[PDB]
RNA sequence: GCUGACGACCAUAGCACGAUGGCACCACCUGAUCCCUUCCCGAACUCAGAAGUGAAACAUCGUCGCGCCAAUGGUAGUGUGGUUUCGACCAUGUGAGAGUAGGUCAUCGUCAGCU
RNA sequence: CGCUCAACGGAUAAAAGGUACUCUGGGGAUAACAGGCUGAUACCGCCCAAGAGUUCAUAUCGACGGCGGUGUUUGGCACCUCGAUGUCGGCUCAUCUCAUCCUAGGGCUGAAGCAGGUCCUAAGGGUAUGGCUGUUCGCCAUUUAAAGAGGUACGCGAGCUGGGUUUAGAACGUCGUGAGACAGUUCGGUCCCUAUCUACCGUGGGCGUUGGAAAUUUGAGAGGAUCUGCUCCUAGUACG
RNA sequence: CCUCCUAAAGAGUAACGGAGGAGUACGAAGGUGCGCUCAGAACGGUCGGAAAUCGUUCAUAGAGUAUAAAGGCAAAAGCG
RNA sequence: CGAAAGCUAUUUAGGUAGCGCCUCGGACGAAUACCAUUGGGGGUAGAGCACUGUUUCGGCUAGGGGGUCAUACCGACUAACCGAUGCAAACUCCGAAUACCGAUGAGUAAUAUCCGGGAGACACACGGCGGGUGCUAACGUCCGUCGUGGAGAGGGAAACAACCCAGACCGCCAGCUAAGGCCCCAAAUUCCUAGUUAAGUGGGAAACGAGGUGGGAAGGCAUAGACAGCUAGGAGGUUGGCUUAGAAGCAGCCAUCCUUUAAAGAAAGCGUAAUAGCUCACUAGUCGAGUCGGCCUGCGCGGAAGAUGUAACGG
């Protein structure tokens, strides 16, 4: 191994997918319950019509239709279920 | 430089005549930049800790220890463009002849030392203690080979020996080289107004004592060269030769 | 030989040089400039073998930059070495040149003297270069 | 010094692959835009933009395009050129008034 | 015409600088008995009020100094088919970012009050 | 409620080793030899020119750097072979390459001559015997015009050998409680095959060659061979 | 087992690939109601300074979030 | 009719099991696919420094690097922040194309889905594309994605599972084409037009070198005699100053001055130890018509050395 500059170097562990991102996407027909945005912290944040779970989850509190707007003084990205 | 050669590893000691300049370790930092194996060097061969392949039958032990002569030799090349220094080769006889086959720069190498002992955990001022011998052996042999330099001169006719006329040619700053034969001490009557060397009686009248000494300076001092020559490589009767500018 | 006096991550990624100079393509500080018609990897080596040789032509007379620094560094396998068992050790940095970058300007100095400097550094880099002057737009 | 000669650049030839083959046959893109009204596309030949360009007031002065006809007053805002090759790819014209 | 409340929108709306406003409204403001306050403090909160003042704050107006927004053109990238010296190129369809010309001292809704 | 069931879908409540005394079933799915791919490394060459060369980069050498060629070292891979492709060295017998060791022809030279140094051309021949060690090598002795570098399954064990490596015995040092182990050492230790095909070396039979026969022959072509020392004279002249 | 990258702008995605953490803590560090806003820099001030505490002016988080990292956090998820 | 060599788990890694993929039957019937228009979210390619770092140059300074008397109070004087400029998988003020998830709508289509019987497979390989690893090495390795092979014959690539064209039901002494080709081997042009090459380049190989050859944009000079040649001169302060043994145009460092001038460098080379000496630049003369040097583009040249035999167009 002349010049024995290799070694190890222990660092080869990882964690499991945790499978987030948008469920249903803008326009989309939505029931009540049916989870929209699985994501860590507020990423999107919850409009009328839908709920935050203690995950930061965003589900459809009542049946409509999925939509996405950038509102508010702070540009935050909002999901809303409209009655539609 | 002194190359240390064993089959199991490789140092590299730098030296000045009898004392050692450096050892060239790990904290030497004329081996940072480096992109060879920097020194001391271990055999770690694949052959030498079992892995690899070429299990002991193939008997390529020989083509071992010559290749990793050969990356010695490439570590030894790559710090010598550096500081280009001469070097001795110390090991067992066939060590220094495996490292001879295999250097890249093998006239860059003056001696070769088999007979020097505990090479490994040695102290670096013990090799060059055992290598002394081989120093003055190459010391002798830069006088004998400036006894052609001298030959050279005379057949060109730019060789001076008389007293007078070496002391001319000093003085006036045509001396290229000074040849002196060890322990020549002469007293002369010097005037550089006249630049008139005559030969003095009793040293005792105002001459200068050492009229030879005089020579050595003026030669040092107007950028020339003085070589000392042994007793027997230059002759008793002819002591001092001058190589000339012209 | 120029090296990033400390880096975020020790290793890097191989990555692909590809592209054109689109910025670093135009004699920026000095007067007179070399670029580089073709792509590739120019070591700290080939750095301070260009720089020492522009520095000895120019003699206290000019001003040299350098517009292009190895901050990536190249990992190497050593001999005797199977694949795996991790990533190899970093051995030097390299600046990823593209057509069209400068390695080296000169103000200051003759045009003859600084074509001459420039033509000695082009000797000791693995680039096409060409001899390129400083302009309006 | 400060007068140039250029031809209409139709929508025909904008675009990508259009000024590619544009370039092809040794005309320069180059647009003309500020004053008073919409942006004008034209374009010059390689051979007379290139000779232009070694004026080094040609750059700091007013200067004449004559699109066959209607005439413009301009200078030289920006100049795109071959990163590697050097020679110009684009030019940028700000109408004076 | 202006003021206040609550919204839309979230810098072309902001920042900065200057000017204007006290009849209403607002704000400072007076006082600390009372309700209520302070790990101390009537600062904030709270109350009882109208001597003073638009000084601050606030609102409105003005501007390009900053910030913000922002083309046209070109360039980079790129889906598909082909070619290639493997860098890229051609056909077709897309097409930025940066930068430039330029724009900007917002724009609306409900209700109440003075005019 | 009781798990470092942490080998974390947890085999049992409960568990280490050695084998060169070994054995079976398999694998070229996977190592050791050789081939192949690759060329990092190595070797060789070229580019630049800091310098060394008393002056003078380029007679000679080439720092820092750059670019290639070869397959040639040390490697990487696991593609071929595990219903077997015998390991190193020696002997015998070779065949090829040229990056030429000698001899041959040259240019430059820091080439006076004699001797050299580099580089170009050149593969026709030639290119030792020994001491030591199993050695290839290497050191050394004495020669030689010279004692070339390489490929050929690191050419060649159905051609020989069997010194080393690498079975079973035994011992030392060392490691292990031990059975045992050691690219540590030491003493000892079965090398089969009557050649079918190809190839090659020789030597015949058959038929053909425009009727047959006895002789003599031409030569399309093929092979062999190709080395070199010393002495005298020119002339102790040229040169010095 | 968790976090980032590799991972090719949905998810997922391997290597003896490059980097780090976990095998806990807390009856308040949970719930609610109410209230609050940080890090720094400069100026002034006894000990006292570069920095303790106090006062003033700027100060969208350059802080904090029990615990790595990522994503979040003003209606604060931060602090009483 | 027709796979798989995948995911997960496994005392598992060449075994096996669930799911994915195949087949058979049943149910269901457009719920499926392609395309057009349209609703979405993204942080990749690219890009860029606004964050985290890194990086170069300049300006600018509290801190630092140094020098009389001077514990004389330590006195006189010599990092940042701004502006240009690059870079980054674990940076992002930005930001596609595609891909994915939906909606609506035509046309075309042996669809999609669910339930049950039977499996096989869980060794994959190469060629692209995007990467990690390795050396942007490997007929290497590990992922993603597509095509082919596997399990696929036919034509082309000389021969050549994986490359290109193309999917063999059988038969025909019929025709048209694809990739590739048309001088002969060997089917089809010694076909036509305009050029390039002189290297058998074509039909291996780079940095680098050269006055090959063709073309294109510009230039400088020229019958006020251009380029080359030949003739004559090429000088005086002065051996510029310094340094140096010597430095006299010509080791090296600092200026590039003046004079007779038609012209002549405080010199572009050779030479000398230093001088000397020979040239050159430059000018005048002679002759007489075009000429000189850079840039870009095409095709060539050298660089180019190996082992059984030409042996690097199949011939």
């Amino acid at each position: 191994a002349h010049k024995k500059a290799a070694g190890s170097s222990r660092n080869g562990r990882d964690s499991n997918p945790k499978m987030l991102g948008v469920k249903i996407f803008g326009g989309q027909a939505i029931v009540a319950g049916n989870i929209i945005v699985r994501q860590r912290g507020t990423e999107f944040h919850a409009g009328a019509g839908v709920g935050m779970g203690r995950d930061h989850t965003l589900f459809a509190l009542n049946d409509g239709v999925v939509k996405f707007a950038t509102k508010g003084k702070f540009n935050r990205r909002y999901v809303m279920v409209e009655e539609a | 430089y002194t190359v240390v050669l064993t089959r199991d590893k490789a140092r590299l000691i730098e030296a000045a005549n009898d004392r050692v300049v450096a050892e060239f370790d790990t904290d030497n930092a004329k081996q940072n930049n480096m992109e060879g194996i920097p020194f001391p060097i271990d055999n770690n061969g694949l052959y030498t800790t079992g892995d690899g392949g070429s299990d002991r039958s193939a008997n390529n032990e020989n083509s071992y220890l010559k290749e990793f002569f050969n990356q010695v030799d490439k570590s030894v090349q790559e710090l010598w463009g550096e500081h280009k220094m001469p070097l001795v080769i110390v090991g067992d006889v066939r060590n220094i002849s495996y490292y001879k086959e295999v250097c890249d720069r093998p006239e860059n190498i003056i001696a070769t030392v088999s007979n020097l002992t505990e090479l490994e955990d040695g102290n670096a001022q013990r090799i060059i203690d055992g290598v002394q011998d081989a120093v003055e052996g190459y010391r002798t042999s830069l006088h004998e080979a400036a006894l052609g330099e001298i030959d050279k001169a005379r057949g060109a006719n730019a060789l001076s020996t008389d007293l007078q006329d070496v002391y001319r040619a000093a003085f006036q700053g045509a001396g290229e080289t000074l040849y002196v034969r060890r322990g020549y001490i002469q007293a002369a009557k010097v005037d550089e107004d006249a630049q008139t060397l005559t030969m003095a009686d009793a040293a005792a009248d105002g001459v200068t004592d050492d009229a030879v000494g005089l020579i050595i300076e003026h030669v040092i001092n107007n950028g020339g060269k003085a070589v000392f020559m042994p007793q027997e490589m230059m002759s008793a009767d002819q002591p001092i030769a001058l190589v000339t500018r012209y | 030989m120029l090296q990033p006096k400390r880096t975020k991550f020790r290793k890097m990624h191989k990555g692909r040089n590809t592209g054109l100079a689109h910025r670093g393509s135009t004699v920026a500080f000095g007067q007179f400039g070399l670029k580089s018609l073709t792509r590739g990897r120019m070591t700290a080596r080939q750095i301070e073998a260009a720089r020492r040789t522009i520095t000895r032509k120019i003699k206290r007379g000019g001003k040299i930059w350098i517009r292009v620094f190895p901050d990536k560094p190249i990992s190497n396998k050593p001999l005797e070495v199977r694949m795996g068992k991790g990533k190899g050790p970093v051995e030097y940095w390299v600046c990823e040149i593209k057509p069209g970058k400068m390695l080296y300007e000169l103000e200051g100095i003759s045009e003859e003297l600084a074509r001459e400097a420039l033509t000695l550094a082009a000797a000791k880099l693995p680039f096409k270069t060409t001899i390129v002057k400083r302009t309006i737009m | 010094h400060f007068a140039l000669n250029a031809v209409d650049r139709s929508a025909e030839l904008q675009g990508k692959g259009a000024s590619r083959r544009l370039r092809k046959q040794n005309l320069v893109p180059a647009i003309i835009y500020g004053g008073n009204e919409e942006p004008a596309s034209i374009s010059i030949k390689i051979n007379e933009l290139v000779k232009a360009l070694e004026f080094e007031a040609f750059f700091s002065h007013i200067l004449t395009i004559t699109v066959d006809g209607v005439e413009e007053q301009a200078v030289i805002k920006a100049l795109q050129r071959h990163p590697a090759k050097g020679f110009p790819m684009h030019a940028d014209f700000q109408r004076i008034v």
